[PDB]
């Protein structure tokens, strides 16, 4: 019954060779493994280059100084890193790719504005918590469950049409992209387009997303007809997002949201699942639902409770929320006018005095 | 000051293959030859540093390999001195490095005398020797 | 006593299963520890053949120079635009190269067919077989040529699928072409892109076309003076240098895009260039019903999903707007706890597409 035993007790042996052969084989590469990569990498940094082939193992890039070289592809990168406009540790020298570079330095276009899921409840502009029912039912409910890509603000902010998009930013917890139209209307052919398909990519590398375009009316241009010689912009970049809503529908984690005071063209793009589903509206909130936001004011300063609100709020019309704290910090100002630390209604009904319009 | 080298046209051409393909980078290696008397600088071989992803140092020389050769060299029956550096200098007439000089200046140290082989491995395609 | 069997396995069956574990690294990073011997090789395309050898190939990364071929060079595929590999010292070629002169799928589009066939957005049926009949048969019916199809009417109603269902029936490779972008501010770039869409459709035959919503780059222009418009009418003359000009659709169609037709050329809305205008209007009611049933009763959908009450709700709803029945129900899918869209999920969304329009 003891054979096997010394069997496979003589295979051990011979069994252990593999390993301890390949313990031999391992170190060998090893090195050589190290030794180049090590030799080859890296600097800092490579002019990067974008690839065109990915024959299966062929590709040929260009340079961030602008040179066109094929390599068979090389070891460092992976052909789905290997991609059109991408980094890549690249020896210059050789237009050898060293490495593939990553997101990175990358062109974030500093001049766009990127707030990650800003935590913000539907409390920050009060009153207004009928369409931050729609943005729910257009974003957050579109988001937790299985669709639009985003909804249409429209209606003045300063009621916080933004807060309650950073409001959802927070409460389907995407993350919120504020990126100005001023950003976006360019001198370069496309380049808001770049800038929104930078920021298409950017935000989602983010998504779950809420993208918030400001004034869309910007690029909410086509115009009518053949002139889009002198501005193809306006509509090109609103032309690039829209074939990126058209380039999804099932996507919850892109929200993208467009404030206006109010849109100015309507396309059943426009209001599309996919696309901008839903037109929603911030008007400036009416009066006690600005004593609601004049609460929000009247909230944190030290006060004597002369205050009346709906006094306040009657008296005041129309304020899109921070006229309300206008009147309100006048008010808190006007308090130390008025020698309190307690902010009274005085000192609001002066925070009115100071010409509301 | 007239100084006489000599070549294993191998060597040469060994250094050449290696250079001609070499672009960019300057080649790296061994120079094997001697010194008759004085100013005779033998070459019967040479041979390519393995790339450099650090290219051309005083670093990047390794000789482990060269002794790894050097070795089956020795087994080979092949031996010398190491005469001096050769690399591949892309249009350059010029000089190569203070570098490679270093490099050298750090190495012929270890002979009486070296040499740093200047070569435009471009320019040497020419049906012409461009070092 | 028989406890070592199996630490003589235990050992070995890892052991010898360790084994390729550990090998197969070495090749591959070998292989990369290998491709770091491989250097990279620069690239042109020809800026032309002086003689077979001889070539001006403007360097793709810089000026222009005097090259001659290598080896495994065709000097007949060398021809001016052969996009090559070169020689960082020889100078000369290193390879051929196949050539993408053009963002195929960025400034151009290409996607092989189309989405859909002819029938999902049916109740645009119009349309859907009588292009067939002037696209994809006299493809297979060569026995003119069709010049141009030109789709107009509400994109998306199917509009937007229509297109596709072109492609997708045909064969082709549908090459979406967006209006603006393509005349950048040069000469012929909108050419370059649009000879690219000529160049790398019609090698890459059958192909459709597809020039969207192009008042832009085309149709009239501004004055019909220089806004750029003579870059415009560059494009616009581009595709009737290419339409009206020799250049001929074999297997390469092209769809022409407007949502109006009259924005455009007429003398593009003649044939040799245009051989089909495409209206494309809402789904009737049965039209909706047709696509409705389709649209939207293809979203999981209970029976007690209201059909044609939708469908009757439904009023001048597009493809789409049809499956917003489904999807604005979708919300309230999701919202009534539904997968599949409920009566109550429905009805609420044919109301809400049929609230913010007709």
């Amino acid at each position: 019954m003891a054979t096997l035993e010394e069997l496979d007790a003589q295979t051990l042996p011979g069994d252990d060779e593999l390993d301890q052969e390949i313990l031999n084989l391992s170190t060998q590469e090893l090195q050589t493994r190290a030794k180049l990569l090590d030799k080859n990498n890296r600097q800092l940094p490579y002019l990067v280059a974008n690839v065109v082939e990915v024959v299966g193992k062929a590709a040929v890039v260009k340079t961030s100084s602008r040179q066109t070289v094929f390599l068979p592809m090389v070891g460092l990168v992976d052909p789905d890193k290997l991609k059109p406009n991408d980094l890549v540790g690249v020896n210059k020298d050789s237009y050898l790719i060293l490495d593939t570079l990553p997101s990175e330095f990358d062109s974030r276009v500093k001049a766009m504005e990127v707030d990650e899921k800003p935590t913000e409840t539907y409390s920050d502009v009060g009153g207004l918590d009928k369409q931050i029912e729609e943005l729910v039912e257009a974003i957050v409910l579109p988001m937790k469950r299985a669709a639009p890509k985003g909804a249409l603000m429209y209606g003045p902010p300063g009621t916080g049409k933004t807060l309650l998009a950073r409001a959802c930013a927070a409460q389907t917890n995407a993350t919120f992209l504020k990126l100005a139209a001023p950003q976006l209307v360019q001198m370069y052919i496309g380049e808001g387009a770049k800038l929104v398909r930078d920021a298409f990519a950017l935000a989602k590398e983010k998504a779950p997303t809420i993208i918030f375009i400001d004034e869309l009316d910007a690029i909410g241009t086509k115009r009518f007809d053949s002139e889009k010689s002198g501005d193809r912009e306006v509509q090109r970049t609103m032309l690039e997002l829209l074939n990126q809503l058209d380039g999804f529908s099932s996507d919850d984690r892109v929200k993208v949201l467009a404030a206006t005071n109010r849109v100015d063209v309507l396309d059943p793009a426009l209001l599309r699942s996919g696309r901008l589903d839903r037109k929603i509206e911030f008007p400036l909130p009416s009066e006690d639902s600005r004593a609601q936001i004049l609460q929000i004011h009247s909230r944190k300063m030290t006060t004597d409770d002369d205050i009346n609100w709906q006094e306040l709020a009657r008296s005041t019309d129309e304020f899109n929320g921070a006229q309300l704290k206008a009147v309100t910090v006048e008010a808190g100002m006007i308090a130390l006018r008025n020698g309190q630390s307690s902010v009274k209604h005085e000192d609001f009904v002066e925070g009115i005095s100071e010409v509301q319009a | 000051t007239k100084e006489t080298v000599y070549i294993s046209s191998i060597a040469l051409l060994k250094m050449l293959k290696h250079g001609r393909a070499g672009v960019p980078m300057e080649v790296m290696g061994l120079m094997l030859g001697e010194f008759v008397d004085d100013y005779t600088v033998n070459v019967v071989d040479v041979f390519a540093m393995p790339q450099s992803g650090t290219g051309v140092s005083v670093e990047a020389v390794d000789d482990v390999f060269q002794a790894k050769m050097m070795d089956m060299l020795k087994q080979t029956g092949r031996d010398q001195m190491v005469v001096g550096w050769y690399h591949s200098h892309p249009g350059f007439g010029c000089w190569l490095s203070s570098v490679d000089v270093n490099t050298q200046k750090s190495f012929e140290q270890l002979n009486s005398r070296a040499v740093a082989v200047v070569v435009d491995p471009i320019q040497s395609v020419k049906g012409k020797v461009v070092i | 006593k028989l406890l070592e069997h199996r630490r003589y396995d235990d050992q070995l069956k890892q052991r010898r299963q360790n084994i390729r574990d550990l090998e197969k690294l070495y090749d591959k990073t070998e292989n990369d520890i290998k491709a770091l011997q491989s250097i990279g090789q620069l690239i042109g395309e020809v800026m032309k053949e002086l003689s077979e050898e001889k070539y001006i190939v403007k360097a793709s990364s810089g000026p222009r120079y005097i090259v001659g071929v290598r080896n495994s060079v065709d000097r007949s595929k060398l021809k001016k635009g052969v996009r090559v590999t070169l020689d960082i010292t020889t100078l000369t070629i290193m390879r051929i190269l196949p050539r993408e002169t053009d963002p195929l799928v960025y400034n151009m589009t290409s996607f092989e067919q189309g989405e859909i066939t002819f029938d999902g957005i049916g109740g645009l049926t119009e349309q859907i077989r009588e292009l067939r009949e002037v696209i994809e048969l006299p493809l297979k019916n060569p026995e003119k040529p069709p010049k141009g199809v030109l789709l107009y009417g509400p994109p998306g109603t199917g509009k937007t699928l229509l297109a596709k269902a072109v492609a997708a029936t045909i064969g082709a490779n549908f090459i979406f072409s967006p209006a603006s972008g393509i005349v950048d501010k040069y000469i012929g770039e909108s050419a370059r892109i649009i000879r690219e869409m000529f160049a790398y459709a019609k090698e890459h035959e059958p192909c459709i076309i597809f020039m969207d919503e192009v008042d832009a780059i085309g149709g009239r222009r501004f004055s019909e003076g220089t806004s750029a418009d003579r870059e415009i009418q560059r494009t616009l003359m581009e595709l009737l240098t290419q339409m009206d000009g020799f250049d001929n659709l074999g297997q390469t169609k092209i769809i022409m895009a407007t949502n109006r037709p009259d924005t455009l050329d007429p003398a593009l809305l003649r044939p040799g260039r245009l051989d089909r205008k495409v209206e494309i209007p809402l789904p009737n009611e049965a039209g909706r019903l047709e696509i409705f049933k389709i649209h939207t009763a293809k979203v999981k959908k209970t029976g007690e999903f209201d059909f044609e009450a939708a469908v009757k709700m439904s009023d001048g709803f597009n493809g789409a707007d049809i499956r917003n029945c489904a999807t604005e129900a979708g919300f309230f899918a999701i919202r009534d706890d539904r997968d599949h869209i409920n009566p109550d999920d429905l009805m609420k969304a044919v109301r809400k597409v049929a609230e913010v329009k007709k």
